[PDB]
């Protein structure tokens, strides 16, 4: 999975075990491993604070 | 000397053939080592592949 840190450089790593690559495609928000940067958990996208304000 | 020179022709061909043999088992050994190398070529790597760019 060719990635870039949302606030850093770019890398290519894999998922943990069962993050369900089925729905996981370029664009969805994921988490990364502390050690190997590997994907540990994907999660829903942001909510952009101002939306909660409205 | 037919009972010396001719006979002396084997005084070294034995070690000759022994080393000609050993070259085969050492082909085997070096093949083992080359397979080890090819193994170690790409086993730690390609998992945390960071991305830059050629310049």
């Amino acid at each position: 999975f060719i990635v870039k840190a949302t606030n850093g450089p770019r890398y290519v790593v894999g998922c943990r075990r069962q993050l369900d690559k089925s729905k996981l495609k370029p664009g969805t928000r994921v988490a990364l491993d502390m050690t190997t940067l590997t994907i540990m958990r994907y999660l829903p996208r942001e909510v952009d604070p101002l939306v909660y304000n409205m | 000397d037919l009972y010396s020179r001719y006979k002396k022709l084997q005084q070294e061909l034995e070690f000759l053939e022994v080393q000609e043999e050993y070259i085969k088992d050492e082909q085997k050994n070096l093949k083992k080592e080359f397979l080890h190398a090819q193994e170690e070529v790409k086993r730690i790597q390609s998992i945390p592949l960071v991305i830059g760019q050629f310049l």
